[PDB]
RNA sequence: GCCCGUCGCUAGUACCGAUUGAAUGGCUUAGUGAGGCCUCAGGAUCUGCUUAGAGAAGGGGGCAACUCCAUCUCAGAGCGGAGAAUUUGGACAAACUUGGUCAUUUAGAGGAACUAAAAGUCGUAACAAGGUUUCCGUAGGUGAACCUGCGGAAGGAUCAU
RNA sequence: ACCCACUCGGCACCUUACGAGAAAUCAAAGUCUUUGGGUUCUGGGGGGAGUAUGGUCGCAAGGCUGAAACUUAAAGGAAUUG
RNA sequence: GCGGUAAUUCCAGCUCCAAUAGCGUAUAUUAAAGUUGUUGCAGUUAAAAAGCUCGUAGUUGAACUUUGGGCCCGGUUGGCCGGUCGGAUUUCCAACGGGGCCUUUCCUUCUGGCUAACCUUGAGUCCUUGUGGCUCUUGGCGAACCAGGACUUUUACUUUGAAAAAAUUAGAGUGUUCAAAGCAGGCGUAUUGCUCGAAUAUAUUAGCAUGGAAUAAUAGAAUAGGACG
RNA sequence: UAUCUGGUUGAUCCUGCCAGUAGUCAUAUGCUUGUCUCAAAGAUUAAGCCAUGCAUGUCUAAGUAUAAGCAAUUUAUACAGUGAAACUGCGAAUGGCUCAUUAAAUCAGUUAUCGUUUAUUUGAUAGUUCCUUUACUACAUGGUAUAACUGUGGUAAUUCUAGAGCUAAUACAUGCUUAAAAUCUCGACCCUUUGGAAGAGAUGUAUUUAUUAGAUAAAAAAUCAAUGUCUUCGGACUCUUUGAUGAUUCAUAAUAACUUUUCGAAUCGCAUGGCCUUGUGCUGGCGAUGGUUCAUUCAAAUUUCUGCCCUAUCAACUUUCGAUGGUAGGAUAGUGGCCUACCAUGGUUUCAACGGGUAACGGGGAAUAAGGGUUCGAUUCCGGAGAGGGAGCCUGAGAAACGGCUACCA
RNA sequence: GAUCCGUAACUUCGGGAUAAGGAUUGGCUCUAAGGGUCGGGUACGAUCAACUUAGAACUGGUACGGACAAGGGGAAUCUG
């Protein structure tokens, strides 16, 4: 199988190293999940000492959390627009960590307009109190708010789908959002 | 897979193979105490040789050294016990000297004769 | 090494789990995290004052120093954010009852809280494996320039 | 080598067992348990080589299966069960009790104790942590884990234990001038009161020790076990009280009583 | 007296050498590529969930209306699971073919050394001013030792006008 | 220019030898079994042989580096008497 | 080196020698070998100083920087005594070591926690005419190391110690009938148990810990871009 | 336990080797051989090839018995004694053997995990599982589908097995449940304050992500946005809680969610007793096997410092097709060029790299005794590697296993 | 053909050499690097015009210097 040993691989002097012993099961590697979008398909893998790992292939939804807003929602994953490791991951809409995706915003909209009584873009007695006690801090942010019109939000994948079988992440904000916004248009 | 059974050889052999003086000196010792072997002389000389070595090394140490006092006295008290070492010279500068016959004289071979009971070393 | 550009990479560089809320307007624009390495090594000001990132930094980063602490003199600064040091020592050959000059080169990471040049004596301490070679991190500088400004022009 | 080693060759066996070279190939391999391999004393050694109660090993199984011997209050049917330092061995038949405790030579001594002393033990807390649901626990040298200990209890402090229940009835802090049993090194078995401790951040704290002949010596902290207050232990000490006479002194003593 | 070389006999060892010579061993290009594993498909059969019918059962509690849970049995329909042969693409990669490379060996007409070796043939080179002092370096020449030219050394046959 | 005395540094000779060496002899070849100031280089019985082989320098002649198998009880140095 | 006709070496007989349940031979290795030389070789003529000088790596490298004097404390041998029922400690003496002081004298350093020790003394005194002697709290020791902050020119060498498998080695104890071994065993009421053991040493380079500050390096303050506050 | 002797000459003193001499846990061979104890032994050459037999299996009162088995007695008409076969569980990764490869590898002493996995032993550890929450969910306990067996068969041939008919579980596959409390979100209403409220849902553990708490370097203040407890309604907040390490984003906890939802006992043996409202109600003794999380123990994997034999007739080597470092990912139990993508041009060397040789496994150690040394270690212990040669993999806690499988080569 | 890799004896050091021996090559769709010109007080902006070279996806009955075009190579002897 794939071997993770250093026993191949010339020494720092550049010297060629003879074969000592054989491939051991414990220095083993395995093949990439190369997980894609839609129609959930997950295969467990038996790892060292019992211990399942969940190799995802084809995930359609994940759990994405708005950091500044202190909430998390489950949304469809629309697509992959940016990846720092390799472009082919984006071309093929492959889900891995640090991938920049686009998700839903309809669940994130619903909660907001319910929580702040505001409605991004462009009656009950108790609710009125809450909304009034709130806002002043309903100000969101420019680059994040203008995205709801699209009905899609930029977010970064914080999980490892070929490992946990989860594709999870966080909405892009602030400086970090700025960074990927620039990258997006200055290549497009 | 067992612990090795340890062993050692009890004799040493003279380098100069033919030395007429040593040979004569050897035969007499045998002919006296009634030994069948030159090895029975060789053995004693080897035992004596290791004793003198221990003694030698102990002497190089400072007087009243803990190792020297302990081990030195033991050597002395062992030697005295069997009757090789005289009571008068107990301090191990004489164990450095000693000599072969002092050991030979203590063999049950000889004691049985020295006491009568035999009236020959060979009858012994 | 670094030398500005900060965000220069393809991936956005950030300290993990250190979060600055955009709703709340702060004056430093970035919340920075750092620790003290231990064993009485001063965590240099440039690490706290700095804008750099370096997840391999013993003061600002995700590694930890434990095990051997060694010193050596800097024989190369060429590779970015890592150096190579020579450690001399004399090896005893009993038969001749004398010694011979020997040396080893030890590759070690250097945070850009430090400005290192060749010739400086430097103190390093052991790491989890950082790279293929580097097993150590630079934790203090015992030299400075080795008298660089004393090389100056005519009187 | 593909997995756990299940055998122990003689001569690879810890020396303080005092087994003989010949008369066999292997030695009993201490089972997994409360104490580390190299520092334990399996029941088969104790019921045979120490107490001479059995001849065969096959008879040591015979004795055990009848639930005679019991360790720290429970029955312990394991032939190779790893009984360690501070443990309490009890024969209800013969009405005998035992606490495993070291020699001056660094060996486990045959040591008879009272009926009531056999109802408690001591252990050194090797760590104290915060467990799940916020419940703090301590762990002692024999592998006991005890929930809800005293907040003042810290690492290296010895602890007195009920044995009829898992509870701690008292504890002793690690301070200058506390009675100490040395477990480790070539000073193993000596008893010295703790002069002072060296710090050395980054590893292996040294601990300075003096018995009363007014003799001094040093071991690593890990090898120090606090047993009490000066002159007063919390358990009954074996004869010789860890004084370590010199080879001459022993020779003098042994030959001091020659009288028939 | 000693003694040098060519030339001749017997025996032995290593060398050079057409054969683009031979053998073993370790790596390896390029081409071909088994197998298990991962993966896109596949669906022998063999059932799950869901929807409706027809024939009986069991009652939440009523004089007629009203009505739940599990279980078996056949026309028919919506949305998933297992799963053999087979099969796509992959990493891993034995092995085969043809080459290259390194290491260790090795045959051979013939050529040309050395030794055993002391002697035999031809001469007399050295040792005596060895009968042309010897010897070094270089050069050319001669059956063979060796001769001769240029420049050295004395270890000369001269410590001396 | 020459004479006398001194003093540095020269090329050498004379007499001694405390000392050294197998001796011939040697103010170093001395201050070494009472064995250590610093440092460079070479040799390890005689032949085989400065040969074979590879590398390298050269126009060439050749230079530098440089083995082995096998053989053999001597080869050799200084001195004494013939 | 023997044997070519009286062979002290062959083939035997006789006799004799050496080792002896063992003794010969072949091959290797070690000692002899100061013929591999650190200890410890040799190089004029015996084997061996490069034709000559330059020269990097390597090895090596003059002298000088707290010495000298004063005071105190307590150790271990050995003497002359023995007080005592083989060993004992005081005072007299030397002798050889350890610690700490004051001499212009960093001991990293402040901020408290601590104090063991006297410049102390608050009383006096068991008792030899008294500085022989220690219990004893109210002005007045830092370092003895705790712990928090703030910082520290680098090495070599040496000391002591921790951490250290067993078997092997050296070696104590023990009469396996001796011995090579083994780790046993030794005492009784030998009718219902008593009991000593299973030591110690070596373990060297490196790493860790501690004492030393000679020897030998390293760094500093000269375009002052110095030092303290 | 600090020794020399023979051989160059006519004789002499040297130089110098050859020869002699002694030991070998050093092999072989020759001759000779009576007793006691002790007892190595197909390593060397061929990690060459193998006939035959044997070397791994395992049951307690306590998982599964309708043997058309035995035994019958002894209370047993569900079972109950003993017990083939088979299922289930566990072991077969230990042991034993060999020394081929291997030269910074292994190995040794010394380190590290704040860089991971760990069957087992030992000690701890679980009141939460259903559902728009009155006509209700099997809990006095839910589902089949199979071996052994019976019967019909195939093949020269094997520890080959096909078709048909049965039946078990601690196998397979499902699935109920239990106190109190508090904090959170919603909010029907009522009434305007300074605002408060009935009752509706959510909250075991594990998984994945984001956020937050986890103070301490010695002391005090003003103001904004929220919003906590106590009113003597201008206002105050007074005591306010802190674990470990040299060092952490540590242990631990809290918020919003996530999951083809981990675990939370449909199990077994002995005993059978209390207690009244007589329901075969409701309780209840000892200990077995399980079970998640943590600890412990047995381990494992990586890992720091320093240390190897001969060689220059090997001086430069390393990036072909990763060489040295950076960022991100992927993969792993996990660190790491372990792999990939992007970027850069690095890494080692006369203090000998790189290459070559080794009739090389490393070590504890062995032989030789003035000392310094020299030579040896296949081989009773430790570590490593292998199972004709390569590669690959299933099972599992643990194997890249060979008395396991698959393929190629021989 | 062309691009890339790789290339022995021997030598007058110029050669031998296209030595030998190998891989690749269509279509389509993208990415990157390579330039001109004008105003700047005594860092950049604005505009226009060119096929080259490398890298990456997709695609086909594995084809692609698709016709045309276009060296067989190696070891020796004699000989100039
Ligand atoms: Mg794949
Ligand atoms: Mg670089
Ligand atoms: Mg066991
Ligand atoms: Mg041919
Ligand atoms: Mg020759
Ligand atoms: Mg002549
Ligand atoms: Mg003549
Ligand atoms: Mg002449
Ligand atoms: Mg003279
Ligand atoms: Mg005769
Ligand atoms: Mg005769
Ligand atoms: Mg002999
Ligand atoms: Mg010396
Ligand atoms: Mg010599
Ligand atoms: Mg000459
Ligand atoms: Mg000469
Ligand atoms: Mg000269
Ligand atoms: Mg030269
Ligand atoms: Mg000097
Ligand atoms: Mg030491
Ligand atoms: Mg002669
Ligand atoms: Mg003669
Ligand atoms: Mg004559
Ligand atoms: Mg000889
Ligand atoms: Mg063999
Ligand atoms: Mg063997
Ligand atoms: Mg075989
Ligand atoms: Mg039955
Ligand atoms: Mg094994
Ligand atoms: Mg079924
Ligand atoms: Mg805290
Ligand atoms: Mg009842
Ligand atoms: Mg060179
Ligand atoms: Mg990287
Ligand atoms: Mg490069
Ligand atoms: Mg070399
Ligand atoms: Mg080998
Ligand atoms: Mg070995
Ligand atoms: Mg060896
Ligand atoms: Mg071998
Ligand atoms: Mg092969
Ligand atoms: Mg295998
Ligand atoms: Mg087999
Ligand atoms: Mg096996
Ligand atoms: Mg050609
Ligand atoms: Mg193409
Ligand atoms: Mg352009
Ligand atoms: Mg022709
Ligand atoms: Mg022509």
């Amino acid at each position: 199988g794939i071997s993770r040993d250093s026993r191949h691989k010339r020494s720092a002097t550049g010297a060629k190293r003879a074969q000592f012993r054989k491939k051991r099961k414990f220095e083993l590697g395995r093949q990439p999940a190369n997980t894609k979008i839609g129609a959930k398909r997950i295969h467990s893998v038996r790892t060292r000492g019992g211990n399942k790992k969940y190799r995802a292939l084809r995930i359609e939804t994940g759990n994405f959390s708005w950091a500044s807003e202190g909430i998390s929602k489950k949304t469809r994953i629309a697509g992959v627009v940016y990846h720092p490791s390799n472009n082919e991951l984006v071309r093929t809409n492959t889900l891995t960590k640090a991938a920049i995706v686009q998700i839903d915003a309809t669940p994130f909209r619903q909660w907001f307009e319910a929580h702040y009584g505001q409605t991004l873009g462009k009656k009950s007695k108790n609710a009125e109190r809450k909304w009034a006690a709130r806002a002043a801090s309903a100000k969101i942010e420019s680059s994040v708010e203008s995205q709801f019109s699209a009905g899609r939000l930029y977010a970064c994948i914080s999980s490892r789908p070929g490992q946990s079988g989860r594709c999870d992440g966080y909405i892009l904000e602030g400086e970090e959002l700025a960074f990927y916004l620039r990258r997006l248009t200055a290549k497009k | 897979p067992r612990a090795p059974r340890t062993y050692s050889k009890t004799y040493s052999t003279p380098k100069r193979p033919y030395e007429s003086s040593r040979l004569d000196a050897e035969l007499k010792l045998a002919g006296e105490f009634g030994l069948k072997n030159k090895k029975e002389i060789y053995r004693i000389s080897f035992q004596l040789s290791k004793i003198r070595r221990a003694a030698r090394d102990l002497l190089t140490r400072d007087e009243k050294d803990p190792k020297r006092l302990f081990e030195g006295n033991a050597l002395i008290r062992r030697l005295v016990r069997v009757g090789v070492l005289s009571e008068d010279k107990k301090k191990l500068d004489y164990v450095l000297a000693l000599k072969v016959e002092d050991f030979l004289e203590r063999r049950l071979q000889t004691q049985v004769y020295k006491l009568g009971l035999a009236k020959s070393v060979h009858h012994a | 090494s670094t030398e500005l550009t900060v965000q220069s990479e393809r991936a956005f560089q950030k300290q993990p789990h250190i979060f600055n809320n955009p709703k709340v307007k702060t004056s430093k624009r970035t919340k920075r995290w750092y620790k003290n390495a231990g064993l009485g090594f001063k965590t240099p000001k440039t690490a706290i004052e700095g804008s750099y990132i370096d997840k391999k930094c013993p003061f600002t980063g995700l590694v930890s120093i434990r095990g051997k602490i060694l010193t050596g003199t800097v024989v190369s600064t060429k590779m970015h954010r890592t150096i190579v040091i020579r450690r001399a020592y004399l090896h005893y050959i009993p038969k001749y009852n004398r010694y011979e000059k020997r040396h080893k080169n030890v590759p070690v990471h250097v945070s850009p809280a430090f400005r290192v040049q060749v010739g400086d004596i430097v103190t390093v301490g052991q790491c989890r494996p950082i790279s293929k070679t580097v097993r150590f991190n630079v934790v203090k500088v015992s030299a400075a320039a080795g008298k660089a400004n004393k090389q100056f022009a005519k009187f | 080598a593909r997995g756990p080693k299940k055998h122990l060759k003689r001569l690879a066996a810890p020396h303080h067992w005092l087994l003989d070279k010949l008369s066999g190939c292997y030695a009993p391999r201490p089972s997994a348990g409360p104490h580390k391999l190299r520092e334990s004393l399996p029941l088969i050694v104790f019921l045979r080589n120490r107490l001479k109660y059995a001849l065969n090993g096959r008879e040591v199984k015979a004795i055990l299966m009848q639930r005679h011997v019991k360790v720290d209050g429970k029955v312990r049917t394991d032939t190779t069960y790893p009984a360690g330092f501070m443990d309490v061995i009890t024969l209800d038949a013969t009405n005998e009790n035992f606490r495993l405790v070291y020699d001056v030579k660094g060996r486990f001594a045959v040591h008879r104790i009272t009926d009531e002393e056999a109802s408690y033990k001591l252990g050194k807390v090797k760590k104290v942590q915060l467990g799940k649901k916020g419940v703090p626990y301590v762990v002692t040298h024999d592998g006991r884990t005890i929930r809800y200990p005293d907040p003042n209890i810290k690492v290296n402090d010895t602890v007195k234990i009920d044995l009829a229940s898992g509870k701690i009835t008292d504890f002793i802090k690690f301070d200058a001038g506390k009675l100490v049993y040395v477990t480790g090194g070539r000073n193993l078995g000596r008893i010295g009161t703790i002069v002072h401790k060296e710090r050395h951040d980054g590893g292996f704290d040294l601990v300075h020790i003096k018995d009363s002949l007014d003799n001094t010596f040093v071991t690593r902290l890990n090898n120090v076990f606090v047993i009490g207050e000066q002159g007063k232990p919390y358990i009954s000490l074996p004869k010789g009280k860890g004084i370590k006479l010199s080879i001459a002194e022993e020779r003098d003593r042994r030959r001091a009583q020659q009288g028939l």
